[PDB]
């Protein structure tokens, strides 16, 4: 609960902080990465390295 | 499929008349039953998907679990331990010792009554006693080769209809489930 | 399986009338019981899923080991020492002495009850004896190319079951686990 003072003030425009997102659904309030549009190929490509991992 | 028709079919089969009560006191239909129980006996130890579930047995006071008295067969279903019977009472192969300390999971295969089975199996059972006692009572005729084929072509429905019931599939392995897992979002 | 359904079924493979207790004095039914002792002794000697034990053995006071009245055979554990029974005792081939001086580690085989065998290896017994007698009795007839034929489906049932139970994988093996190690981190 302590407070450390050290209070500031920026303009929006100066503000040092900078939240950025990739995909943005309107509604939401976190956006979507690159990968998640090519999650089956992947999950398809990890079950085949197994399997050639265990004839090897 | 009442016994008395399979008695009737074995009895017709082997030349002899047929008859009305399997309590009859003709010496033939005690042979012809004796068969009949050993080929049923024998046929279903394997198991098929009807005679076919999964249970769990707790131990006695001392240690030592019992197996139920209608099974044919067990089995083992944690890791790789290995189960047998022995005494009347289930062994440890995996660990040399009879007494054990918890429960366990096993297969079991059990026997049925004549009545209750299919049709199929049941046309199956009474011709391999029909032929078992023909060749053993009057030697190997010619007239085997029409129960042999009676024989095989009762045990292709047989295996068809297992393999219907089964409802085998490939979607039911895991990775397909994490496919379609994958697949969401 | 009991012995009486076991003997009666020679008895009708052979011709004869079926009896009702093992310890009847009909003289065929001595013979009957040596010959299915002998081919159950010879059966069991390689080995099965239901049979084979680890068992370690220790030296008396002068420095012999003993073996267990029940096995039926003997192997090593230990390096590339090679281990054989002589004289009631254990013989050290690769060192040609009968005094030990340690505990040792071996395979053993054990011999079982009639009652205790699954149906499966009973009749490949029961028809393997039939047709020992059969032919030493009565001649090589065309009859026996039936029994030759069951002992065939019984032997290819015991083989499955043995291969199903003992639960054999390419997950066991060592490079396995060296490689599940270095997917960690």
């Amino acid at each position: 609960g302590l407070m450390l003072d050290n209070l500031e003030v920026y303009p929006e425009a100066i503000c040092p902080f900078i939240p950025a997102v990739w995909n943005l659904v309107t509604g939401e309030t976190y956006g979507r990465g690159l990968v998640e549009d090519y999650a089956g190929d992947l999950a398809k490509l990890s079950a085949l390295s197994e399997a050639l991992a265990l004839y090897e | 499929m009442e016994l008395l028709d399979a008695v009737n079919t074995c009895l017709t089969a082997l030349g002899e008349a047929r008859v009305t009560s399997t309590d009859t006191r003709h010496p033939s239909v005690a042979l012809i039953l004796q068969t009949l129980a050993t080929k049923q006996k024998l046929l279903l130890e394997r198991g098929w998907w009807f005679n076919t579930q999964d249970e769990e047995m707790f131990p006695d006071l001392l240690g030592r679990i019992p197996y139920p008295a209608a099974s044919i067969s067990v089995e083992s279903l944690d890791g790789y331990n290995i189960y047998s019977k022995r005494n009347n009472f289930l062994f440890n192969n995996t660990c040399n010792t009879m007494y054990f300390t918890g429960p366990v999971c096993i297969r079991v295969t059990y026997n049925l009554d004549f009545e209750d089975l299919p049709e199929s199996v049941a046309t199956v059972i009474t011709y391999r006693a029909a032929r078992a006692v023909y060749v053993g009572d009057l030697g190997n005729d010619a007239s085997v080769q029409d129960l042999v084929l009676n024989e095989q072509q009762a045990m292709l429905l047989v295996e068809e209809q297992h393999m219907r019931n089964k409802k085998h599939s490939t979607r039911r392995r895991r990775p397909w489930g994490k496919y379609q897992n994958a697949l969401s979002g």
